[PDB]
RNA sequence: CGCGACCUCAGAUCAGACGUGGCGACCCGCUGAAUUUAAGCAUAUUAGUCAGCGGAGGAGAAGAAACUAACCAGGAUUCCCUCAGUAACGGCGAGUGAACAGGGAAGAGCCCAGCGCCGAAUCCCCGCCCCGCGGCGGGGCGCGGGACAUGUGGCGUACGGAA
């Protein structure tokens, strides 16, 4: 005694189960190959850069194409154990992303300069 | 066009002949190949005649011949019932057997 | 100097990880020190570094994947990367013994008349 | 005006790089290649053109699985051993 | 309602089966047997139903 | 047994009771769609003598394929060339609307192996045949010594290469005087045997 | 263009690393039969129609 | 006024597998011309050929007579010689064109439906134990499920078979 109160026949909402394999179709996960060495190439020491690093208190890297700015952002913290105010991306005609890293005004961009070694 | 009394004859080079040539340079190797397959399966049945099986005495049809005598296909299930021998048996022991051969004479 | 496989087969899985960081701290010095010049030393020791990374991470590889087949090893169900990849034809063939199995009447007719081993002419 | 003066009007391209065969045949309207036909399952190819067959074969480029198959057959196909150690 | 193709599909054979002049050979299987001498019949079959697994 | 009444049954197609039968199942294939699978065959007999086994793996499907001939494929006319060839409509397609259906049913389930098909009824536009398919990768037939044969990689699509019972028929196969080609692979076989200029070494 | 996709940058950018000359040294081995790049590409002339 | 079986029919990122595409020298199934010849040209010829489509293997196809023959008969299929540029086809013109037998290479035969007998005696999947597991099998223990009586398995198929 149900009775039908509108002329089109919709398909009923049947049960679905989620997935429950027997197996794993992957042993196991692929390690990440973007970690906080891979993501950072080098850093640049040109003399646009280095005046770059005097004056806006910030910082140039050569970082692939693939990353981020909160990759970017979050390598940079990781590996200099500095803070960062921003990131600014681009990409250079040759395939090789620049990422200018401005700096948090707390911490001096000439002295990480100098622990990292370019100057 | 024929010249002074030329036999009339047609050559059948009409179609694309010169994709479809057989050339027999390996004629040679076949028949190494071949010997060497013999010489193969008579190591491989060490006891057995090289040739095979037995095969039967057999005439020829077509009148032409009429005379001429020579190996046939298989005994006949009648020959093989009068010299007393099973027909599954005769392939287990080297007997040709044809279950088609009819026996007039 | 040198970093082995003798050596690296036996130790442990986090002194593979700290080492493999350590190679990742030296080859990012590595190329700072390259593109601030540095010297022929230091540039020919990237490769050098390079390769103890590779063979490092070979190592673990190597070992995770033979203790996750062992792990494997007997189930019934088991990842398509521990199973077999011979071809795609050959994965497809028969189990072996469905191939060898035969049906009753033609194991009753093998038994019952065998091939048997004759000579002539004696 | 059919020739010197019309070639100037060549502005916009119609082909562009496809992304299956590499080639810059890939049709923008069409959304069609011409050279491999790529939203066709079936890569384009025809016996009337033997010598552009023969530029794109199985041999013409890195046959990086192809050639490992190649050694594993003529090795044994052989799976799950390795030789015996020092 | 505007029912499916298949529901459809099965309410027009019956009523065709209804319209048409069945055949004589499968009309028979109209006459059915009765509600009492079914349950007869069932009965009887009950003790005499084959071994199960 | 019941199976030998059955089919005397189907061979008396004339009777009312068979015309009955068939034009209700006609117009119920009709109603439906062009590829459907039918859970059990319509004929069990003429599915067991084609090879069908009530066992898991065994597939049917009821395929309907269009009658009529098969006119040229061009425009309204421009078919060039000589007047030998200019027939467009009164024209015939070499394999028969059973072998298409077997085809279509192959083509859509590349996964199943075609066995073998039958004829279950036809409309004035449309044919209705049902099609026996089988599962290559199923236990219960891989197991099996007898049907096994089909897990080969050698029978795959039978049906492209005319191989199923349809298709054989249209190669026109067969021993003695009544054929005289296909006398060695196939037609094409005899065809290249027949013309190809055998030059010996020494000639 | 000044409007660029990200894939026709990156061949743009590849043709550009790909035109440098050789270096000198390559002329120094032992069986070098190479002289001048003989592939450089000017943007005057072989226009890369793409 | 619902519940419980069955037949048809859908949803699933349900559990486990399978097909897609490429190469394409050889092969199989379709479609398929015109240059050329006929001193023109329309049937014919080029030609079941080029081009086009689909499908596999290491070979493929074919294959164990609804055969050939008319003889005192032969006896699966495939390939070579011969039959033979023959019988035969063709504006009987150009041209096209086999097969039988014979001699060799090889040689291997078989299985179902039906008819019938056996308690479905059959098969698939999941759990546990032992062997072994890199072409996932064998045995045992499971009132654990499913398929099957709208027919699985053993005997049995034209050379007869069963009791
Ligand atoms: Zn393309």
């Amino acid at each position: 005694k149900k009775i039908r109160t509108s002329p089109t026949f919709r398909r009923p909402k049947t049960l679905r189960l989620r997935r429950q394999p027997k197996y794993p179709r992957k042993s196991a996960p692929r390690r990440n190959k973007l970690d906080h060495y891979a993501i950072i190439k080098f850093p640049l020491t040109t003399e646009s850069a280095m005046k770059k690093i005097e004056d806006n208190n910030t910082l140039v890297f050569i970082v692939d194409v693939k990353a981020n700015k909160h990759q970017i952002k979050q390598a940079v913290k990781k590996l200099y154990d500095i803070d960062v105010a921003k990131v600014n991306t681009l990409i250079r005609p040759d395939g090789e992303k620049k990422a200018y890293v401005r700096l948090a005004p707390d911490y001096d961009a000439l002295d990480v300069a100098n622990k990292i070694g370019i100057i | 066009a024929p010249s002074r009394n030329g036999m009339i004859l047609k050559p059948h080079f009409h179609k694309d002949w010169q994709r479809r040539v057989a050339t027999w340079f390996n004629q040679p190797a076949r028949k190494i190949r071949r010997r060497k397959a013999r010489q193969a399966r008579a190591r491989r049945i060490a006891p057995r005649p090289a040739s095979g099986p037995l095969r039967p005495i057999v005439r020829c049809p077509t009148v032409r011949y009429h005379t001429k005598v020579r190996a046939g296909r298989g005994f006949s299930l009648e020959e093989l019932r009068v010299a007393g021998i099973h027909k599954k048996v005769a392939r287990t022991i080297g007997i040709s057997v044809d279950p088609r051969r009819r026996n007039k004479s | 100097a040198k970093i082995k496989a003798r050596d690296l087969r036996g130790k442990k899985k986090e002194e593979l990880l700290k080492q493999l960081d350590d190679l990742k701290v030296e080859l990012s010095q590595l190329r700072v020190a390259k593109v601030t010049g540095g010297a022929a030393s230091k540039l020919s020791k990237i490769r050098v570094v390079r390769k103890s990374i590779a063979r490092v991470l070979t190592v673990i590889n190597q070992t995770q994947k033979e203790n996750l087949r062992k792990f494997y090893k007997g189930k019934k169900y088991k990842p398509l990367d521990l199973r077999p990849k011979k071809t795609r034809a050959m994965r497809r063939r028969l189990n072996k013994h469905e191939e060898s199995l035969k049906t009753k009447k033609q194991q009753r007719k093998e038994r019952l008349y065998p091939l048997r081993k004759y000579a002539v002419k004696a | 005006t059919k020739g010197t003066s019309s070639f100037g009007k060549r502005r916009n391209k119609t082909h562009t790089l496809c992304r299956r065969c590499g080639s810059k045949a890939y049709h923008l309207q069409k959304s069609t290649c011409g050279k491999c036909g790529y939203p066709a399952k079936r890569k384009r190819k025809y016996n009337w053109s033997a010598k552009a067959k023969r530029r794109n074969t199985t041999g013409t480029g890195r046959m990086r699985h192809l050639k490992i198959v190649y050694r594993r057959f003529r090795h044994g196909f052989r799976e799950g051993t390795t030789p015996k150690p020092k | 309602v505007k029912w499916p193709r298949y529901i459809r599909l099965q309410r027009q054979r019956a009523i065709l089966y209804k319209r048409l002049k069945v055949p004589p050979a499968i009309n028979q299987f109209t006459q059915v047997l009765d509600r009492q001498t079914a349950t007869q019949l069932l009965k009887l079959a009950h003790k005499y139903r084959p071994e199960t697994k | 047994g019941a199976y030998k009444y059955i089919q005397e049954l189907w061979r008396k197609k004339q009777s009312d009771v068979m015309r009955f039968l068939l034009r209700v199942r006609c117009w119920q294939y009709r109603q439906l769609s062009a590829l459907h699978r039918a859970p059990r065959p319509t004929r069990p007999d003429k599915a067991r003598r084609l090879g069908y086994k009530a066992k898991q793996g065994y597939v049917i499907y009821r395929i309907r394929v269009r009658r009529g001939g098969r006119k040229r494929p061009v425009p309204k006319g421009a078919t060039y060339g000589k007047p030998v060839h200019h027939g467009v409509n009164q024209l015939k397609f070499a394999r028969s609307l059973q072998s298409v259906a077997e085809e279509r049913a192959g083509r859509h389930c590349g996964a199943l192996r075609v066995l073998n098909s039958y004829w279950v009824g036809e409309d004035s536009t449309y044919k209705f045949f049902e099609v026996i398919l089988i599962d290559p990768f199923h236990k219960a037939i891989r197991r099996n010594p007898d049907t096994q044969w089909i897990t080969k990689p050698v029978h795959k699509h039978r049906e492209m290469r005319g191989l199923t019972s349809a298709g054989r028929k249209s190669r026109g196969l067969g021993k003695g005087h009544k054929f005289h080609h296909t006398i060695g692979g196939s037609r094409r076989a005899a065809w290249r045997r027949r013309n190809t200029l055998q030059l010996h070494r020494y000639r | 263009s000044s409007h660029k996709t990200f894939r026709i940058k990156r061949f743009l950018a590849k043709k550009q690393k790909q035109n440098r000359p050789i270096p000198q040294w390559i002329r120094m081995k032992t069986g070098n039969k190479i002289r001048y790049n003989s592939k450089r590409r000017h943007w005057r002339r072989t226009k890369l129609g793409l």
